């Protein structure tokens, strides 16, 4: 597991993997910011943001909240997506 | 604000 996390390739475990290409990745290696724009599509396309309150992530009964073992979290307090991700990404 | 907006908005 990384402690800190440009341009360098990560390789995710299985489990983030597979939200990646539910997303749309069709790769095994990635960087940084193309983990953090499929997470985000995914997030978009399995509609997980609260309708209201779109800052407001609902991920509880979703292979994405048993990621970031929280209930929920505030795209304003991103701390357990990249506490996830170093725990989720092997950095070669 | 929209998700994809505010997601965007990222470090």
């Amino acid at each position: 597991k990384i402690r800190t996390l440009e341009g360098t390739q990560v390789h995710p475990r299985a489990p983030l993997l597979q939200i990646l290409k539910v997303a749309g990745a069709q790769e095994e290696v990635f960087t940084l910011k193309e983990v953090m724009h499929y997470l985000g599509q995914y997030i978009m396309m399995k509609q997980l943001y609260d309708k209201q309150r779109q800052h407001i992530v609902h991920c509880h009964d979703d292979p994405l909240g048993e990621l970031l073992e929280v209930g929920s979290f505030s795209v304003k307090n991103p701390s357990p997506v990249y506490e996830m991700l170093k725990r989720n990404l092997v950095i070669l | 604000e929209t998700f994809s907006d505010l997601w965007k908005l990222l470090p």
